[PDB]
């Protein structure tokens, strides 16, 4: 995560980020729907992060110092690079409409008045497609995953001083390797909590609580299409137990 | 300091994610209750063991039966939830819950608990409920459900107050260090 984020995202509530000044200029629904959608944002760059650590700190570290077998890398961390790809474009959005509405000399002052639109942009189209041929095909090979991750632990000493060395930062404490991977499967589920609750305090303009509502059902419609293309799968499975299942 | 993985199950009217926030930051939020807990690792020391306990939330997860058995692999403690001012959430702890923990955690411990104890005696909770025939979990239903799952053991508390927290969190800590 880069400075200028964390220090945007490091209140814990978007009534604590503002200034008192500018706080006091809102009525009490427009702080309780401002409160929701800052932890959406404080969430997705917490899961952006999550993501960089998978991709530059443990799998492009086992690349640059350790002598594994082909495909075992890819194994212990599938769809990294598509992942980090969807969110960081996601997050990425978010920052730019929080960015678009600041004060003129102000850093920190801002009201997000429409996010529906943002959010049936993202989980619609194209970028839905994606989000669910991604999702279905890391969830399905988490299992593998996580197997593949012990065996090398237990077995390779080197990959063991490997895992120990970059998780020992107390920074690194809830980021370990299989953390990391339940972290990413966790996130999808977090967003109908999140964006209903923003509806909730979304009543003032009617537009923007028929986007949200449209919102929220594309969202559940991706959950329900990602849990049904899930099948766990096994390295060493024999075809009678797969056309047995 | 050994690392242990702690899960909590249950509906989510029965504030599973509200009890893991209180736990995790000493303190029920002044300013914002978050809607969602991400993970936490505590640092806990019970009866002189210091242990590293893995928190995680399962909310979110109860409609998706193939994405919510993938918070299970490699869990040392169940925490499984209900509220006590809300008899439905008990009901669905014996063969909704129970089956699917003991299929995907087999031989785990598992601590029922009772949360919003602090509704137990409340007014507004005791006329709700009448207009459906209920009234708030006694604490010997609590008991008689925990005995009936082979639950490890039964406990309550209130994370509006506090009360009761902390030892649910100890308590669960030390069932993740036995045999
Ligand atoms: C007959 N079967 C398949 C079982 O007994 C296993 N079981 N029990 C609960 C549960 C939830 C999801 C998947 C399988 C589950």
């Amino acid at each position: 995560s880069m400075e200028m984020d964390e220090k945007d995202f490091a209140a814990d509530s978007w009534s604590l980020a503002v200034d008192s000044s500018f706080l006091q200029q809102h009525k009490k629904e427009v702080m309780k729907q401002q409160d929701v959608i800052y932890e959406l944002i404080q969430t997705e760059l917490h899961h952006v992060r999550t993501l960089k650590i998978m991709t530059r700190l443990f799998r492009t570290g086992m690349l640059e110092e350790l002598h594994l077998e082909p495909g075992v890398v890819q194994g212990l961390f599938p769809c990294v690079d598509e992942l980090s790809d969807i969110h960081t474009r996601f997050l990425s959005q978010l920052l730019e409409r929080r960015r678009q509405a600041l004060c003129p000399g102000s850093t920190r002052n801002f009201v997000i008045h429409r996010l529906g639109d943002l959010l049936i942009s993202q989980f619609s189209g194209p970028s839905a497609e994606q989000m669910c041929k991604t999702y279905s095909e890391f969830c399905s090979r988490h299992s593998k995953a996580l197997k593949l991750y012990k065996e090398l632990y237990a077995r390779d000493k080197r990959f063991q001083q490997f895992i120990r060395k970059v998780t020992r930062p107390a920074v690194l404490k809830r980021h370990g390797v299989q953390e990391c991977i339940l972290l990413v499967t966790q996130r999808i589920t977090k967003y109908p909590l999140l964006i209903s609750r923003i509806l909730q305090h979304s009543h003032g303009i009617e537009e923007e609580r028929q986007d949200l509502t449209t919102a929220l059902g594309l969202v559940k419609e991706l959950l329900s299409n990602v849990d049904e293309g899930i099948y766990q799968l096994e390295k060493g499975a024999r075809l009678q137990e797969i056309y047995n299942r | 300091a050994i690392r242990k993985k702690l899960v909590i199950v249950g509906d989510g009217a029965c504030g599973k994610t509200c009890l893991l926030i209180v736990f995790s930051k000493d303190q029920f939020p002044e300013v914002y209750v978050p809607t969602v807990f991400e993970n936490y690792v505590a640092d806990i020391e019970v009866d002189g063991k210091q242990v590293e306990l893995a928190l995680w939330d399962t909310a979110g997860q109860e409609d998706y039966d193939r994405l919510r058995p993938l918070s299970y692999p490699d869990t040392d403690v169940i925490l499984m939830c209900f509220s006590i001012d809300s008899p439905d959430s008990l009901e669905n702890i014996p063969e909704k819950w129970t089956p699917e923990v003991k299929h995907f955690c087999p031989n785990v411990p598992i601590i029922l608990v009772g949360n919003k104890k602090d509704l137990r005696n409340d007014e507004h909770t005791r006329r709700e409920l009448a207009k459906m025939k209920q009234e708030p979990v006694k604490p010997e239903e609590g008991r008689d459900m925990a005995n009936r799952i082979g639950a490890f053991g039964y406990m309550e508390c209130s994370a509006k107050t506090k009360d009761g927290v902390r030892e649910v969190f100890e308590m669960a800590t030390r069932a993740a260090l036995q045999a």
